[PDB]
This record gives structure tokens, C-alpha cells and sequence, in this order.
């Protein structure tokens, strides 16, 4: 069975470096190229870089917004490939694939590397308060990093919410959360989001108020 | 094999 | 280099009912020594692509037989003969005929349900927020299908396109519906410069929009 697990991903600042490795399996690993392709929501899929066989004396190829920047090797010996990369941009963030798609096709579970400025920030806990049903929300702004949970009376309310995902502001994630609850249950009874940010060690309770 | 691309 | 068009983006499609994706390639993918190199990758959320289909019309080892693929040159067809409930999320095709390698945009799988409006609740900043000298704006568009909405914002009757961000949900897990939430971020400041604010949702379900404001003094 073709096995590839990559690791080395992480947090990096613009200007910054970091190494990828991936250890392949279950293949004759001195014949095949290995690709490297990464994965955004602005870009999705990107071929990144190739590095051919002995056979081809171990050629390197580079997409263009990665040439001089980046640096694909192998260890035909430890069966590993590696990916180095220098000044890196906040357009490199994404999912990293090491992939086999010579002859055949095998892709790794990926690696994730995120070039931001961001410090560890809490977030900011806003109410939102305006039929037989009633919308009520929170707005959780200007944290770093992800993630935030947002529960509604500690889970009692789960049935009529939506967290939206988070948005970049100035390298801060702002999102909402949205319950709907009938009519006769608020403002008579309270309404109270649980927000969670794990990273800053922040509780926030905030009861929703006509 | 199953070739993804041209140039293997 | 060679740019890859898939249509539709979204495909909504019934399980028990054949399902067709398109590919589209900027130059021919028919190669020298007669092979073509297009290849049809399928990716589950919060999983790594999965190749089914290479040479046009060859399956993968495991693949089910429900996959087939056809076309040439510069247009190609994906088709399911039946979708099943594991075939929903997002499929790439991929050109391996010219250096570089490059990936169409993909097109999402989703399950047909009843189209339903949006229900649109529209937020002003809280006085926590405006304290700290910050005023968002909050829009919900809850709980609608076919994915595609139009929010705007109206400031004093006028639109507003300066310090809007737009976030959807998935398809709900019990519902098979969408979301969005729309926030428009202004300064303390350009709040209090204006009265009126306003949120309108335009849906298939209606020619006429759902329109939902405030008053900053109320």
C-alpha cells in the first residue's frame, strides 16, 4: 500500500522559513518524481514544485510565484522528499500535499502552514439583539488564533445555531453566531453565548439583552 | 500504469 | 500556463439520480504519442484529493463503476449513473499533457432539498462595541436554498460596499440548508454620521427583496 506522511507545517511570520518532509512507502522510491501541490480557498489546487528520478539526475521544477524561494530535495536513501522555504508570504499559507502522480496517483493527509504577523489576542464578545421565532446572535472580534467555540445556554440551545466561519480583518479572525428560539422563550428567559478562545485561556458569557 | 501527466 | 474552466460550480443532484460535470481546457490536451492527460480528482471536506479517472475515461483501482469519463482535445465530461451519498463534496479535473500541472476550480456536489427564502434579522453595534470605539453591523441571511443570495447595504438609502465581509455555512447536516452572515465594520465615528442602515437579501424565491433596518436612534 502507498503510504506518504508529510509534516513540518506550523505558524511562520512573512520574511520566515520552514522545511517540509515527507516519508513515502510502498513503492520503488529512486524511479518516481514526487510533486508537491497546496491547497487555499482563494487559489485552491497548485502544482508547487517536482523533483525527478535518479534517472533524470534528480531535475527540480518550480511554479512561478515560488521560483527562488523554494527548494525541493530528496533522500533516495530514507525514501524522503523535502520542500524548503524561505521569505515566505501570506499567499504560501495553505495545505501542503506531498503526492506521488507518477504512473500512478497518491496524495499525503497534507500539512498546513500559516504565514501571519498575529500575536495571541482574545477575542472581543458583542451582543446582537434586534414572528413566533426570535434571531439572536454574537459577534466574537479581532482574535488570533483560530480557533474560538461559541456555544448557546452551554449546549442547551444546539438546534438552532450557526457559526459562520471566521474572516480575516488586519490579520484578526472576527465571526457570528446566529440562535433562533421561539418567541415565548426570549426575553422572558435569558439567551447567554459561551465563547471560548482555547489559545488566550478566555471565557466570555454574554447574555443577550432586548 | 495509470500516468497522471506527459513527461514521466 | 493551460487554464481548466469547470461548469457549473455547484451542482445540486438527488441520490438515486446521474449527475454531469464539464471540464474545459485553454489549448487541446491531446499529446504526441496519441494519450491525453486528463484526470478527475474528488475531494471529501477536511480530506486529501483522491484521483478516480486518468487518461479521460481509465478508473482508478476501487473506484466505482457508477464513474465514467469521455470527451477530447479541449472539452470533457465527468457522469455519475447514480450519486450516492459518499459521492457529495468537490471534483477537480487536472491537465498532465502541458508543464505545468494545473487544476480547474472545482465543482461541489450538493443534495437537492425545497427552495426556502432567507430569514434575514438585521443587528445595529451593541454599546459594549461602541464603548470601545469600534460599530459592526450584523446581517444573518438563515436557513435558504439554492445556495446563491445577494446582500446589500443601504446607509441613509444609499449602498455601502466599504467594510463589508460575507461568510457562508456548509450545507446544514439535518436541514440541507445555507447561511450567511454580512458585517459591515464602520469607526464609532461614521457610525453616528448616519441614521438609517439597512440590509436587503435578494433569492430566487422572490423577485422582490427582503429588506430588514434600524435607527441608530431608536
Amino acid at each position: 500500500e502507498v503510504k506518504l506522511e508529510e509534516s513540518g507545517g506550523g505558524l511562520v511570520q512573512p520574511g520566515g522559513s520552514m522545511k517540509l518532509s515527507c516519508a513515502a512507502s510502498g513503492f520503488t522510491f529512486s524511479d518516481a518524481y514526487m510533486d508537491w501541490v497546496r491547497q487555499s480557498p482563494e487559489k485552491g489546487l497548485e502544482w508547487v514544485a517536482e523533483i525527478r528520478n535518479k534517472a533524470n539526475n534528480h531535475a527540480t521544477f518550480y511554479a512561478e510565484s515560488v521560483k527562488g524561494r523554494f527548494t525541493i530535495s530528496r533522500d533516495d536513501s530514507k525514501s524522503s522528499v523535502y520542500l524548503q522555504m524561505n521569505s515566505l508570504r501570506a499567499e504560501d499559507t495553505g495545505i501542503y500535499y506531498c503526492t506521488l502522480q507518477y504512473g500512478t496517483s497518491s496524495w499525503g493527509q497534507g500539512t498546513t502552514l500559516t504565514v501571519s504577523s498575529a500575536k495571541t489576542t482574545p477575542p472581543s464578545v458583542y451582543p446582537l439583539a434586534p414572528n413566533s421565532m426570535v434571531t439572536l446572535g454574537c459577534l466574537v472580534k479581532g482574535y488570533f488564533p483560530e480557533p474560538v467555540t461559541v456555544t448557546w445556554n452551554s449546549g442547551s440551545l444546539s438546534s438552532g445555531v450557526h457559526t459562520f466561519p471566521a474572516v480575516l480583518q488586519s490579520d484578526l479572525y472576527t465571526l457570528s453566531s446566529s440562535v433562533t428560539v421561539p418567541s415565548s422563550t426570549w426575553p422572558s428567559e435569558t439567551v447567554t453565548c459561551n465563547v471560548a478562545h482555547p489559545a488566550s485561556s478566555t471565557k466570555v458569557d454574554k447574555k443577550i439583552v432586548p | 500504469g495509470a500516468p497522471t501527466y506527459s513527461w514521466g | 500556463d493551460v487554464v481548466m474552466t469547470q461548469t457549473p460550480l455547484t451542482l445540486s443532484v438527488t441520490i438515486g439520480q446521474p449527475a454531469s460535470i464539464s471540464c474545459k481546457s485553454s489549448q487541446s490536451l491531446l499529446y504526441s504519442n496519441g494519450k491525453t492527460f486528463l484526470n478527475w480528482l474528488f475531494q471529501r471536506p477536511g480530506q486529501s484529493p483522491k484521483r478516480l479517472i486518468y487518461l479521460v475515461s481509465k478508473l482508478d483501482s476501487g473506484v466505482p463503476d457508477r464513474f465514467t469519463g469521455s470527451g477530447s482535445g479541449t472539452a470533457f465530461t465527468l457522469k455519475i449513473s447514480r450519486v450516492e451519498a459518499e459521492d457529495l463534496g468537490v471534483y477537480y479535473c487536472v491537465q498532465g499533457t502541458h508543464f505545468p500541472l494545473t487544476f480547474g476550480a472545482g465543482t461541489k456536489l450538493e443534495l437537492k432539498r425545497a427552495d426556502a427564502a432567507p430569514t434575514v434579522s438585521i443587528f445595529p453595534p451593541s454599546s459594549e462595541q461602541l464603548t470601545s470605539g469600534g460599530a459592526s453591523v450584523v446581517c444573518f441571511l438563515n436557513n435558504f436554498y439554492p445556495k446563491d443570495i445577494n446582500v446589500k447595504w443601504k446607509i441613509d438609502g444609499s449602498e455601502r460596499q466599504n467594510g463589508v465581509l460575507n461568510s457562508w455555512t456548509d450545507q446544514d447536516s439535518k436541514d440541507s440548508t445555507y447561511s450567511m452572515s454580512s458585517t459591515l465594520t464602520l469607526t464609532k465615528d461614521e457610525y453616528e454620521r448616519h441614521n438609517s442602515y439597512t440590509c436587503e437579501a435578494t433569492h430566487k424565491t422572490s423577485t422582490s427583496p427582503i429588506v430588514k433596518s434600524f435607527n441608530r436612534n431608536e
